[PDB]
């Protein structure tokens, strides 16, 4: 039973590995997300305040 | 050097998760080295030994 | 066997760095619709501003 015991870690690694690989790239994108679009926000908020 | 010995189908191609090593054993410690090749360290292939070229 | 079967488990997370790049590439832009569709609280500025012209 030692042999599919080892197997059966593998897949466990491999799912670990899921766990930063699937949710690092997808924290930090999305708060820079918000990070580029709230510096978005006030890019044309001055240009709305300069015609107004 | 191993230019006749080579075969294809005796490494793990795309080997960003795992890696294929040329490993020599002794034919004294052969039995003993079934017993201990994959409790060598952590994440250890177990049936994967194969002997390809014996001397 | 084991050899041919970690090959497609690997290619289950290599699906899931396609899913990692699908998540970054909608994200950025259904935002930044978003980020171009705030400007009817700009054209409700102008409009608010024809108000005290007026």
């Amino acid at each position: 039973a030692d042999v599919q015991k080892q197997i059966k870690h593998m897949m466990a690694f491999i799912e670990q590995e899921a766990n930063e690989k699937a949710e690092e790239i997808d924290a930090k994108a999305e708060e820079e997300f918000n990070i580029e679009k709230g510096r978005l926000v006030q890019t044309q908020r001055l240009k709305i305040m300069e015609y107004y | 050097s191993l230019a006749e010995i080579v075969k294809k189908d005796d490494f793990v191609l795309d080997s960003e998760y795992l890696v294929t090593l040329l490993v020599v054993v002794p034919k004294l410690n052969h039995n003993d080295w079934i017993k201990q090749y994959e409790t060598l360290a952590e994440m250890v292939v177990p049936r994967s030994s194969n002997v390809l070229s014996e001397d | 066997q084991g050899i041919q079967q970690l090959l497609q488990a690997e290619k289950r997370a290599a699906e899931k760095v396609a899913d990692a790049r699908k998540r970054k590439a909608r994200r950025l832009k259904q935002a930044k619709e978003e980020a171009q569709m705030e400007v009817d609280q700009y054209r409700r500025e102008r409009e608010q501003e024809f108000q005290s012209k007026q």
